[PDB]
């Protein structure tokens, strides 16, 4: 999962 | 009570879909993001809206689509609607330029702006970073700032978060449940059930132990003066 | 879809009225705030909820008031509600001595610090400027934020309006509203009507005229996960 | 009519  | 839907059209709705960034800006390549695109996309179409999609937008590109669709005649139109996709930080969402303030986006349609917007519901959903905070989680004249609603996908100050595979969890939330009740519950329930799901349903899964297994809450913004139901109903 | 709303007590609900101020912040008198805060005083308590009035706190009694009350034991509470009128300004509002952070005095419900209140709805209803600006119309881990929702008077950035002998705008229509409607109505759909009646029924009176006929609309940010009716 |  990543970060906006 | 609620907003008069007895228009030609729904409306338009904008979305800009923000993926690859200029290495200047330090910001990475979003993947996901092309996923929400299509979801989101296919959603408001059967919501009724006439969909336009762009892709990795400058900074002035977005103001000026912006300012333009708020200089189009939404007379025959029973709202508006605009859905970012980008990286972010407080009060700003990146271009693939640069950054620019999401209260510079929004005020071109202010009610005094774009007069045939006026006394209709103005929405904007936004999937981008609030700064970089994690949740670890626990076990009649009319005002000008009126007919507003910014459904943002986290908390001021938080990081929001994005599945490379599967989406965005704010987007792919809002789609599900757009698509099981968009015609049949009101905007704010819609957006109750996603602030629900994001919070119920998402834990993120990260190497960096420091990044893992953080949650998240969306955060909406309501200036409306009735209830919006998609369907005339 | 509902939050349960099965509990001996509603809960808690602090009135915080700040009318006066220390010279050395040099705001003026609130007048006005008295008939608000009684008027709040009487709905939340048909509401059910279990109301205390402090009157002019100061940053640290407000501080220390919220730190204590998020501290009691909410068990057997549906939930918790907070209302302050005072001064403000963007992110800030005033005790009598100054200015204290409204981040700082709602942080102390975060669900990893008052976990009786976890899963539960927190409440905060501010009457207080913030900022300067006029409107002059036209025509199960559970995140540590979730579950509260800030009721604003105004949006960022903007003044809000009192009535000397009526009282602020924003509490006026919120009370005729939930005299009416509080029993029956989702806490969305009251506060919706609100920002309605706020827009439609008030237009400032004033002389400077640079203050003349200006207009307001609410703020209502939900971090719900859940509809919030007051009975059954 | 004042501001708060």
């Amino acid at each position: 999962d990543e970060v906006x | 009570y609620q907003y008069n839907m007895n228009f030609e059209k729904l409306g338009k709705c904008i979305i800009i879909n923000n993926k690859n960034f200029d290495k200047v800006t330090g910001m990475g390549v979003r993947n996901g993001t092309d996923k929400d695109a299509e979801a989101l996309f296919k959603c408001f179409r059967s919501l009724g809206f006439d969909v336009i999609v762009y892709n990795d937008c400058s900074c002035a590109k977005m103001q000026d689509l912006l300012k333009k669709a708020s200089e189009e005649d939404h007379t025959n139109a029973a709202c508006f609607a605009c859905i970012l996709l980008s990286h972010g930080e407080e009060n700003v969402i990146y271009g693939k330029d640069g950054v620019t303030p999401i209260k510079d986006l929004t005020a071109h349609f202010r009610g005094d702006r774009s007069k045939t917007l006026l006394e209709k519901p103005k929405l904007f959903f936004i999937q981008a970073c609030r700064g970089t905070e994690l949740d670890d989680g626990i076990q009649y004249k009319a005002p000008v700032e009126a007919d507003f609603l910014f459904a943002y996908s986290t908390v001021p100050g938080y990081y929001s978060w994005r599945s490379p595979g599967r989406g965005s969890w704010f987007v792919q939330a809002l789609c599900s449940i757009l698509e099981e009740h968009g015609k049949d519950l009101e905007i704010m329930q819609i957006l109750t059930r996603v602030n629900d799901r994001v919070a119920r349903h998402f834990e993120s899964q990260s190497d960096d132990p420091h990044f893992h297994e953080k949650k998240q809450i969306p955060c909406v913004v309501s200036m409306l003066t009735k209830e919006l139901y998609f369907s005339q109903h």
